[PDB]
């Protein structure tokens, strides 16, 4: 199968700047390279077709170049609507194969997260489970580490993280980390803490609570 | 306008592992028999993956190794319709399935895409979420939210105050839990001075179960500030 390798994984740039995305193939594909744009919750849209031709109707700032195994998509000057995921596709032979995608992301200034921790509700406990939620709100850039400690013991394997898309207004991320325990396990311990490390903080930040108090 | 190229998928939805589904895609805005067609899928949070293609005349077909022998692509040129029969389904086949048109007589490169239809393969039965408050308690602003837990399948929709509250709302993508059910939270930041005065209600709708839950989120009773 023909392998398509995109670079970089994420490209963080400001509107008005040039963006150059790369797609390398594992073997020659007779220049049958195609590029797609996709935004969250939408179908991909064709930008460039075989022979490096810009699809009619697509803005002129998009262009494709390259040959052999080395292909490029260039956006001469990024507009707000250009921040998206871009995929390459070879249509030279079957199986048809896509690159793994490049996310073009909105560069903004660093913003530390505001951290909040929420104990499980009484109503959830009544149903027999305990989810402890740690919220990291409105931060940039995307990279953040969250660690759970229960009576000062580091947890592993019992938490799940989820992240929003960049906010439409301020271009920040928010992230939830949820620690899930049975009610019985939740009741075996008193102190619950989430520790957050992020570039915008001068030191890690811990938010915590004790099951024995309000 | 009648010039609009449309590819409308149907037949997706719920199935158990080992079960079968048949997707249909009804096309308009072009002469159907003149174009090759393909199915492409996208697993949640993942990239595009080609599934199968079929030639104009329908007598020649191509499959990815992942689906070969299980899936069959076909077309009915008298009905402008493309099919994907999906047998012996597995959990890894869960994805949005897109119908696509090949852009030329020699290429399956996709030029038009349908909106896609979600196929979820699982042992789980359809179930509406349980909704739990994330009670508030920071520069005069507080965070609160709702935990939307243990539902199946995707998707759910969350609004706040019947859609009147949108500023500062973040609703996280769902995570598939080891129980086979999905969970997510939705949070919002609000003036602290509004707590106990403004009512905050998360409106949670889950179409597959025909459930709607409105959960009021208030400060804990032990909170007196």
């Amino acid at each position: 199968d023909i392998v398509l390798t995109q670079s970089p994984a994420t490209l963080s740039l400001s509107p008005g700047e040039r963006a150059t995305l790369s797609c390398m193939t594992s073997t020659d594909i007779d220049d049958d390279m195609n590029w797609y744009q996709q935004k969250p919750g939408q179908a991909p849209r064709l930008l460039i077709s075989e022979g490096n031709t810009l699809r009619p109707g697509v803005p002129a700032r998009f262009s494709g170049s390259g040959s052999g195994t080395d292909f490029t998509l260039t956006i001469s000057s990024l507009e707000p609507e250009d921040f998206a995921v871009y995929y390459c596709l070879q249509s030279f032979n079957v199986p048809l194969t896509f690159g793994q995608g490049t996310k073009v992301e909105i560069k903004r200034t660093v913003a530390a997260p505001s951290v909040f921790i929420f104990p499980p509700s009484d109503s959830q406990l009544k149903s027999g489970t305990a989810s402890v939620v740690c919220l990291l709100n409105n931060f940039y850039p995307r990279e953040a580490k969250v660690q759970w400690k229960v009576d000062n013991a580091l947890q592993s394997g019992n938490s799940q993280e989820s992240v929003t898309e960049q906010d439409s207004k301020d271009s920040t991320y928010s992230l939830s980390s949820t620690l899930t325990l049975s009610k019985a396990d939740y009741e075996k311990h008193k102190v619950y803490a989430c520790e957050v490390t992020h570039q915008g903080l001068s030191s890690p930040v811990t938010k915590s609570f004790n099951r024995g108090e309000c | 306008e009648i010039s609009e190229v449309q590819l409308v998928e149907s037949g997706g939805g719920l199935v158990q592992p080992g079960g079968s589904l048949r997707l249909s895609c009804v096309t308009s805005g072009f002469t159907f028999r003149k174009f090759g067609m393909s199915w492409v899928r996208q697993a949640p949070g993942k990239g595009l993956e080609w599934v199968a293609s079929i030639v104009t005349g329908g007598r020649k077909t191509y499959y990815s190794d992942s689906v070969k022998g299980r899936f069959t692509i076909s077309r009915d040129n008298s009905k402008n319709t493309l099919y994907l029969q999906m047998n012996s389904l597995r959990a890894e086949d869960t994805a949005v399935y897109y119908c696509t048109r090949g852009y030329s007589s020699t290429s399956y490169a996709m030029d038009y895409w349908g909106q896609g239809t979600l196929v979820t393969v699982s042992s789980a039965s359809t179930k509406g979420p349980s909704v739990f408050p994330l009670a508030p308690s920071s520069g005069g602003t507080a965070a609160l939210g709702c935990l939307v837990k243990d539902y199946f399948p995707e998707p759910v929709t969350v609004s706040w105050n019947s859609g009147a509250l949108t500023s500062g709302v973040h609703t996280f993508p769902a995570v598939l839990q080891s129980s086979g059910l999905y969970s997510l939270s939705s949070v919002v930041t609000v003036p602290s001075s509004s707590l106990g005065t403004q009512t905050y209600i998360c409106n949670v709708n889950h179409k597959p179960s025909n459930t709607k839950v409105d959960k009021k989120v208030e400060p804990k009773s032990c909170d007196k500030s």
